[PDB]
DNA sequence: ATCGATCGATCGATTTTTTTTTTTTT
DNA sequence: ATCGATCGATCGAT
């Protein structure tokens, strides 16, 4: 997922928080303005049906070994597959 | 309310526990008797009780026992508090342990479910990896030195922190510390994990064990690798090692997310899965028992007679003690009976192996070596050189039987002979030094190299083994079998009745049990012949070996001087069977004659 | 778990060398692979027997140093008879 | 009648039939919510069925019993590795044998709570994936703002049992790895699935995040995924009365001692006296425990021997299928340590765990022996123990266990000749020791 | 300016696994086998604080074994000028943690022996040696800590004990003892009662015991400036006889010897007969040991029937008697181990009662060169004689009647007093 | 005006970790 | 680096 969808229940709306790389810091409480400045902040947790997802694959890539120097070692290369 | 809801069952049970569950009257076992369960308990004041769950299922018709089931953990306190209130009513440094038994049914680990939590449940299965005991707190003094502590109470749930109310004082607290062990009441505990039974598990899924801590006097009661009925106290504990499981593991959502796991407490367990002495006096009066003990020996076997007696004789050794300063003189005894295979010599070992307590047996070929030796075990891990006994130690002060020393070759014949000298043996490999105690009566059977005779064979070279291990065991007692048409019909008769589902009615004079208890009565004795007839035994040994000087091609041997030692232990075995101390020369003749035939088997 | 070889070569040919040096652990497996259509593991909690449809061919070297015409058949071979049968 | 509830549904009967044609879709769109109405409707569909028969099952409380659908055969899911992100929650047909079965995991339902006062027992259900406890308060009410006491033994629980499963969908893309599958399950679905068994078990897809530090609130990006285990489909005996009479009839038949033998190994040719033995052993012997001891059992073990590739091995391969508890092992691949007490570390719990050996699982039913001649000398000794005591004594490692093994066994023998050859000594020909042989 | 009493026998006589919270905090004498231990470390003894803002020396505080708290507000003022220890004017003491498992000879069958922590303070520290059979009088407690944040369930303080006292397996001379004890020494005929006190219950050869009396008594090395001390220990050898008391005698010496170790022949009795130890940093530190003789140095060797010994371990046989220092190739660690032990040997002759009239080189498969290290050869007999057993069997029968020599305490003290 | 609870800014503590040389067994 | 608790003040209540 690029952006979690939290839902306020009480105030509702929709929450979208960006996430990059391997991790993120999840928001809590309610950021919704209806719950803003009102004594009661709505509860929220991620809605997986709502939030958008991206397919993520990955692979190491070894050297052909003809490219390699006579010495040293084959170099594996981390790559990450995504989408179609 | 709920205070009284259990309080209701409390007085319901408190009166109930007061009430008599013993229906047996007159002859008995005439009531109460639960109050006597207190009384005899008040005799030793061990602060624990055995009580039947079934009887509570009786009077209340289980309706309260129903409360005993799921509402159990919640309702635990009302049991003893009223009991202690009953104690206060009756008995006088007070904390108690209750043990239920005779539960309606036993439940499998796979049978285990979450609905079973808070509910006492019977379970059984083999023990695994018991742990050493550590004291638990559950009641202690913990309070801040400022202004003063004064607080010892609660904090019983596993934390074990901490003090909350009327800190510090008098400043608001909470605050900090101070746990005082000087005033705390502690108990137990050792930790164990029951392995699920082998016959229960469908192959090959393997069983799933969970940790069972042993609280109460049930601690230390555990013998590892034993299937045992377990009283429930099912409960649960937080598991912080579950991650990537994943959850959902709910949080307090100061955040530590709850993950609770199955931990089955052991509240109660059973290892399963007077007038009798008059019988002795009734037995001790009988003269023919000396013959009768023999005929009562091993009816499953056919004949062989005198061989049987020695079995009993191996079952009661000599003084195996004294005489100072010093060395402790044996003691023990040994036999290895040999002859044509299908002699059913196996009848004897399997007889007493399932007969005498802690009687140990092996194929006597591949233990492999250790077996009796230390492995020595590796790795740990984190260490190495783990010292196993193994094998024949545990039979210590008991009769050990094996087969065909020629099958284990020489390699262990060394230590086998070693245990026969030093008794207890020292052992290790590249590990720490140790000397292990084995004092163990030993018999075995190694088939003849030809399995036949070879009557002209000197038993010395006939056995395919060294004289010292030979001279050490007194004595092997060879026997041979051949066709006798009278006996062939007797064998045809006697043996098939063994095959028979009936008649199984045929019996020896004694119940094996009544003699075994009689054995222990015979075990108590330390008959010592200081009688001058012992002097008569000397020339009897002189007359024993003066003839054996010529020739040496006969049963010699020498004869060994150790033979006189066993000649001692012979009478040591005799007097016990006869129950009289200091024995007699006529008895001395018996053991002497015993050796004679024992030795003559080496003749020809 | 990651399987291969026989499990990987099932429903296909398996070429093999050093067939005498496969020792026992292999021999029994392929001994069972001659029972074919199966691979049996009782190891761990794994009780499974999985189909191996593998086609089997292995070339193996005669007893050292090379084969001796004076040497009788089956004395020269380093493989078990039940394995050759 | 049974009051079993837990209906297994069918799927697909919504097609081809009308109506529900869209429900057939709508169930596949949102299976979770669909089961929610349907498990409840089954209750009323039962209650609606009972009102016609009026008083039923004593009486209205059996309707109070919960009913639920366990739908299966939803389309055809393609292996595992194919799975789409878009497939987030939908019913899935799957197949694989269980790699490992974890110990049952307890889960939250209704959390239990208390305050400093009075102390009072008021609590609230776990409900959502969160537990929200009021700062205060019940009793005295009041307030006051005491910490909320939680006794977890009082609160509700249910079983969720994790199983890692490696599916074998075949059709493997190559070079794709033998991917496995995560599962949680619930209730009866819990523990009802034996490990190592290829199964049709179906469920919606599921993926959920996990804290990276497992301290910090931070979750790691993309969510880990597991099966919803919606439904399962793996693949004392009580015989009906009539064929039992056919047993009494077949017993009246003259050739049953023979005619059964031809049916014992119909695939096998001749060697009937050999079949005759196979015929006897299965029924071999009867228990005599006497007053005490005894127990010679019925257990009888006869070793087969002769020409190589006599298809002697096809019998045991065949007999292995026959016995309810059977045993088959090749020579030299099986070891005396493999016959009893493995006692390996569990290694997931990081603690050594004892395991019954070949002979222990051998215990009960028939056991076949390959290369008994080729068997190690440490081998047959554990067996001689079995040959006599009919039991296995394990004192090794941490604990002493003398365990009973009572089971039939038959060994395959290959003569060293390999031909047994004419004349010669008999026993010396078979190899092995006379004590072992006799 | 300090001492504490070790005191005396205090049953207890409890083993290991049998102990309870009933036994906690109250002194409990305990038995167990010595095991691996840490090196001796300095102990905080008396705490003192140079503090921070508040001034030195503030005076020493008494802590701790082992707590030392809490220094909240003091010495001036309070904090942040808070208490901290300084190297000056602070008394310390030796400290050693130790592992002692319960004795295997006392080990219940098939059950694994339990590990126990062994605390050492003051004189008690380092006095113990690993692998020793020993007694300890400690105080069992839940001590200490308890965190152990790992457990948790069920909450406990992991048990630990420090024995006030320790005793080897299982005595010393004093003035009034030795003084009259000296008066015993003046007699010349004492030599005989040394045979008389040799093995009084054994009878046996007065001659065989003579050799026993020899190595048993020990002797000066003696050093040669600045080179070899030669050999002050006797290598004892016994040619055995079947049925003879020979194996029994060395056992007499066993409880006789102050320091003694008996590994018998092999198969193998404790332990490896040689140093096999390789480390292994990792794991955790591993452990290092030598040959069987490493266990007792200056103490006499006890072995029998080398014929049953492996040739590899038998190399260390001729090895030990030679250089009188132990050495081996495994592995990375490099040292020179010096072990001096009198060496006893009794092995049964090949075959029958007497191997051959021909020279014992014919008698024994064992090489003379390895036998050469043996200064004393104990040969026994004999073919049956009439009065021979009358001289013994009558002696023996009267021996078993139980149910001249010096008291063993004196005679055992005599040699140790002498060797010292 | 005394008392409180309330929020916030103050303070400070917690974030990686198992493989190659071995060794008693036949 | 962020989260965690201490602790400080302030604005309302009685
Ligand atoms: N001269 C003797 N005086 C008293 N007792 C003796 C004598 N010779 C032998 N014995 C008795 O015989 C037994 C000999 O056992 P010991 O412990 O010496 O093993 P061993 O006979 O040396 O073993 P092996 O001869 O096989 O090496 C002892 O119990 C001892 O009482």
């Amino acid at each position: 997922v690029e952006v979690i969808a939290y839902t306020c229940d009480q105030c509702g709306y929709e929450v979208f928080q960006e996430v990059n790389s391997r991790t993120f810091t999840p928001l809590s409480e309610c950021t919704s303005e209806e719950c803003s400045q009102n004594q009661t902040k709505g509860q929220l947790f991620m809605s997986t049906r709502a939030s958008k997802f991206s397919a993520f694959q990955e692979c190491k890539i070894q050297e052909l070994s003809q490219q390699v120097p006579v010495g040293h070692i084959p170099r594996s290369l981390n790559i990450h597959v995504n989408g179609t | 309310v709920d205070d009284v809801t259990g309080e209701k069952v409390r007085e319901a049970f408190e009166q109930f526990l007061e009430d008599f569950s013993v229906q047996s009257t007159d002859t008995g076992e005439v009531e109460k008797v639960y109050r006597a369960q207190i009384e005899f308990m008040k005799i030793y004041d061990l602060n624990t009780i055995y009580i039947d769950y079934q009887h509570l299922s009786m009077r209340e018709n289980g309706a309260l026992a129903m409360a005993i089931s799921e509402q159990y953990y919640r309702f635990l306190p009302f049991l003893q508090k009223g009991l202690r209130r009953v104690v206060r009513k009756y008995a006088p440094e007070r904390v108690f342990q209750i043990s239920f038994f005779n539960l309606p049914t036993v439940h499998r680990i796979r049978d285990i479910r979450s609905e079973k939590i808070g509910s006492l449940l019977s379970i059984s299965g083999t023990v695994t990896r018991t742990s050493e005991v550590r004291p638990e707190l559950y009641k202690a003094s913990f309070t801040c030195d400022m202004c003063r502590a004064i607080v010892d109470n609660v904090e019983q749930s596993f934390k074990y922190t901490e003090p909350t109310f009327c800190p510090n004082p008098s400043c608001e607290n909470r605050a900090f510390w101070t746990l005082n062990v000087t005033r705390s009441r502690f108990l137990d505990w050792q930790k164990v994990r029951i392995q699920e039974n082998a016959n229960e598990i469908p192959t090959g899924s393997m069983p799933r064990t969970l940790d069972v801590i042993l609280r109460g006097d049930s601690v230390e009661r555990a013998k590892p690798g034993d299937r045992c009925k377990f009283t429930g106290v099912e409960i649960v504990v937080p598991d912080v090692t579950q991650l990537g499981l994943p959850g959902v593991k709910p949080s307090s959502t100061g955040v530590r997310d709850l993950t609770y796991k199955i931990s089955f407490l052991a509240c109660h367990v059973i290892s399963i899965g007077s007038d009798e002495i008059n019988e002795l006096k009734e037995m001790v009066k009988d003269e023919h028992i000396y013959d009768k003990l023999v005929r009562s020996i091993a009816p499953a076997v056919f004949g062989h007679e005198a061989v049987k007696k020695g079995i009993l004789l191996q079952m009661l050794g000599g003084v195996h003690k004294s005489t100072v300063e010093g060395i402790k003189l044996r003691g023990d005894i040994n036999i290895c009976v040999v002859g044509d295979p299908s002699t059913s010599k196996s009848q004897f070992l399997k007889y007493v192996v399932g007969f005498a307590p802690r009687s140990v047996y092996t194929s006597g070929k591949a233990s492999s070596a250790a077996g009796l030796t230390a492995a020595v075990v590796r790795d740990e891990e984190g260490g190495d050189y783990t010292i196993e006994a193994g094998a024949l130690m545990l039979a210590d002060n008991g009769i050990c039987c094996i087969d065909e020393f020629d099958k284990m070759d020489i390699s262990d014949q060394v230590a086998i002979h070693e245990a026969m000298e030093q008794q207890t043996i020292s052992i290790a490999k590249a590990g720490i030094h140790a000397t292990l105690n084995a004092r163990t009566s030993i018999l075995a059977a190694a088939n003849p190299v030809g399995g036949r005779y070879n009557r002209k064979l000197s038993l010395r070279g006939n056995l395919n083994m060294t004289a010292p291990i030979m001279s050490r065991f007194d004595l092997f007692f060879v026997i041979l079998d051949d066709c006798n048409e009278k006996i062939d019909t007797e064998l045809a008769s006697h043996i098939v009745d063994l095959h028979m589902k009936r008649d199984e009615a045929i019996e020896p004079p004694f119940s094996a049990e009544q003699l075994r208890r009689y054995i222990k009565y015979a075990r108590t004795f330390k008959p010592i012949l200081t009688k001058e007839a012992r002097s008569y035994l000397v020339e009897k040994y002189k007359e024993l070996r003066k003839d054996d000087a010529q020739g040496f091609s006969r049963s010699s041997y020498r004869i060994t001087v150790r033979q006189l030692e066993s000649m001692i232990r012979l009478s040591e075995a005799i007097a016990r069977a006869n129950c009289v101390d200091e024995i007699t020369p006529s008895f001395i003749a018996e053991a002497y004659d015993l050796l004679r035939q024992s030795i003559i088997r080496v003749d020809v | 778990l990651e399987g291969g070889a026989l499990v990987l070569a099932d429903n296909g040919i398996c070429c093999i060398d050093e067939f005498d040096k496969m020792d026992e652990s292999d021999r029994t497996a392929i001994h069972e692979v001659m029972e074919q259509q199966t691979i049996s593991i009782s190891k761990a909690g794994i009780n499974t027997t999985l189909n191996a449809r593998t086609s089997i061919l292995a070339a193996a070297n005669p007893l050292y140093g090379r084969y001796n015409p004076r040497l009788s058949p089956l004395d020269n071979i380093n493989l078990p008879a039940a394995l050759l049968s | 009648e049974l009051g079993t509830s837990n209906l297994n549904l069918d799927a697909r009967n919504l097609l081809a039939y009308k109506q529900t044609e869209d429900l057939y879709h709508q169930l596949l769109n949102y299976p979770q919510e669909v089961i929610s109405i349907m498990d409840q409707t089954i209750k009323d569909c039962m209650v609606s069925l009972i009102v016609d028969n009026n008083l039923d099952y004593d009486l209205d409380e059996i309707e109070t019993k919960f009913y639920k659908v366990r739908p299966y055969n939803v389309g055809s899911c393609k292996g595992m590795r194919e799975l789409n992100p878009n497939d987030i929650d939908k019913l899935i047909n799957l197949k694989g044998l269980v790699l490992r079965s974890t110990p049952v995991i307890p889960d939250m339902k209704v959390a239990f709570f208390k305050c400093n006062v009075c102390d009072h027992t008021m609590a609230v259900e776990i409900d959502r994936g969160v537990i929200q406890e009021p700062a205060r308060c019940e009793r005295i009410d009041c307030n006051e703002p005491n910490s909320m006491s939680l006794i977890h033994n009082r609160c509700s629980f249910a079983d969720k049992q994790v199983i890692k499963l490696q599916e074998t969908p075949d059709f493997v893309p190559d070079g794709q790895t033998p991917h496995s599958i995560s599962l949680c399950v619930y209730d009866e679905l819990v523990d009802s699935c034996r490990a190592g068994d290829r199964i049709e078990v179906t469920g919606t897809f599921r993926s959920i995040p996990i804290r990276a530090n497992s301290r910090q609130r931070v979750l790691k990006s993309l969510y880990k995924t597991y099966v919803d285990v919606v439904h399962v489909k793996v693949s004392v005996r009580q015989i009906t009365d009539q064929d039992l009479a056919k047993i009494r009839e077949v017993a009246a038949r003259e050739d049953l001692y023979s005619l059964l033998a031809r049916s014992i190994a119909p695939s096998i040719y001749e060697l009937e006296d050999v079949k005759k033995g196979i015929l006897l052993q299965l029924f071999g012997g009867t228990n005599k425990t006497f007053t005490k001891g005894g127990r010679y059992r019925g257990d009888i073990n006869i070793l087969l021997c002769g020409d190589p590739s006599t298809s002697k091995s096809q019998i045991l391969q065949y007999v292995h299928k026959i016995t309810p508890r059977g045993v088959y092992t090749s020579g030299k691949g099986s070891s005396a340590v493999g016959l009893t007490a493995y006692i390996t570390r569990d290694v997931d719990t990081k603690q050594l765990v004892l395991e019954s050996g070949a002979l222990v699982l051998s215990d009960g039913g028939v056991c076949c022996i390959d290369e008994f001649d080729k068997m190690s000398d440490s081998t047959r000794s554990v067996l001689h123990e079995v040959m006599e005591q009919q039991t296995i004594s394990i004192a090794k490692a941490g604990i002493i266990t003398t365990l009973n093994a009572r089971s039939s066994i038959l060994a395959s023998a290959n003569p060293i000749g390999s031909r047994y050859n004419p004349n010669l000594p008999v026993t010396e020909n078979i190899d092995l020791p006379p004590p072992l042989l006799s | 300016s300090e001492i504490h009493v070790r005191i005396s026998d205090f049953p207890t006589i409890y083993s290991l696994r049998e102990l309870r919270e009933s036994n906690l905090s109250s002194l409990v004498r305990v038995t167990g086998v010595v095991t691996r231990r840490t090196g001796v470390f300095p102990q905080l003894k008396y705490v003192k604080f140079n503090c921070l803002k508040c001034g030195s020396i503030l005076g020493p505080f008494f802590q701790d074994s082992n707590e030392e708290i809490r220094i909240s507000f003091c010495t001036n003022c309070k904090s942040k000028g808070p208490f901290r220890v300084n190297g000056e004017k602070t008394v310390y003491r030796n400290y050693q943690r130790v592992t002692l498992q319960e004795a295997p000879g006392t080990v219940p069958p098939g059950r694994l022996p339990r590990h126990r922590e062994v605390i050492l303070l003051a004189d008690l520290v380092d006095v113990s040696k690993p692998g020793e059979e020993v007694e300890v009088t400690g105080i069992y407690k839940n001590n200490y800590d308890g965190n152990l944040n790992a457990k948790n369930g069920f909450p406990v303080f992991a048990t630990i004990i420090e024995a006030n006292s320790i005793k080897r397996r299982e005595f010393s001379w004093t003035e009034e003892e030795e003084r009259e004890f000296r008066k015993i020494s003046r007699d010349r005929g004492i030599i005989d009662k040394i045979i008389s006190s040799m093995a009084p219950s054994i009878y046996g050869h007065r001659d065989i015991k003579t050799a026993v009396a020899c190595s048993l008594f020990g002797g000066v090395p003696k050093n040669v400036n600045g080179k070899h001390s030669i050999r002050g220990d006797i290598n004892v050898l016994l040619l055995g006889d079947p049925g003879t008391a020979k194996s029994q005698i060395l056992k007499y010496v066993e409880k006789t010897a102050h320091r003694a170790v008996f590994a018998t022949g092999q198969g193998a009795s404790a332990v490896g007969l040689t140093a096999s130890v390789r480390k292994d940093p990792i794991t955790k530190e591993w452990t290092l040991e030598g040959g069987a003789l490493v266990l007792a140095d200056k103490g006499v060797c006890l072995i029998d029937e080398f014929d049953k010994m492996n040739d590899q371990d038998r190399t260390s046989i001729h090895e030990a008697m030679e250089q009188q220092s132990i050495s081996i190739s495994k592995a990375g660690i490099v040292t020179t181990l010096q072990a001096r032990c009198s060496i006893i040997a009794a092995a049964n002759p090949n075959g029958g009662r007497y191997n051959s009239t021909l020279p014992l080189a014919q008698n024994v498969s064992l090489t003379e060169p390895i036998l050469s290290r043996f200064d004393i050869l104990c040969v026994v007999r004999d073919l049956v004689d009439e009065e021979a057993d009358e001289r013994l069997a009558t002696f023996v029968v009267d021996s078993h009647v139980r149910s001249s020599p010096i008291p063993q305490e004196l005679l055992m003290k005599y040699i140790h007093y002498a060797r010292t």
